[PDB]
């Protein structure tokens, strides 16, 4: 149900709408990103929701192995993204 | 720092260590001003 919020609103619109649109939209997309799909906002300083550019690099990588490692299982999600990391 | 200038134009200036200034204020001051100074370098960082 949010992919389609996205295709009504921003998606439709052309290129010199879309970030405009993104920068009036963006704590809200930025909320249910977090809460509502599965490719969640990558940006979590402090438990604070946040901008990429205010991460340490710890934070960035401990990140990256919470979005990509699955600790239960003790996998990766793919090579490719191990190769990533 | 003293500069002496053409038209009889001589100065001096005195330029004193910070940690002098941050001895009169007392703990609750400067614990406070330490973490914005740290959120305002970061701050800057990312626009530097």
């Amino acid at each position: 149900m949010f992919w389609k919020e996205l295709d009504d609103t921003i998606f439709n619109l052309p290129k010199n709408k879309l970030l405009d649109a993104l920068n009036k939209k963006r704590d809200h997309i930025i909320k249910k990103l977090n809460n509502d799909f599965q490719k969640p906002w990558f940006g979590k300083n402090a438990n604070g929701v946040c901008d990429l550019q205010e991460m340490t690099y710890k934070e960035v990588a401990n990140r990256l192995v919470e979005l990509m490692y699955v600790k239960k299982s003790h996998r990766w999600i793919d090579v490719s993204l191990r190769n990533m990391y | 720092v003293t500069s002496f200038g053409f038209g009889q134009k001589g100065a001096q200036a005195v330029v004193v260590h910070p940690d002098y200034l941050f001895a009169v204020l007392d703990r609750s001051t400067y614990e406070e001003y330490a973490t914005k100074v740290s959120a305002r370098n970061k701050k800057t960082y990312r626009y530097m």
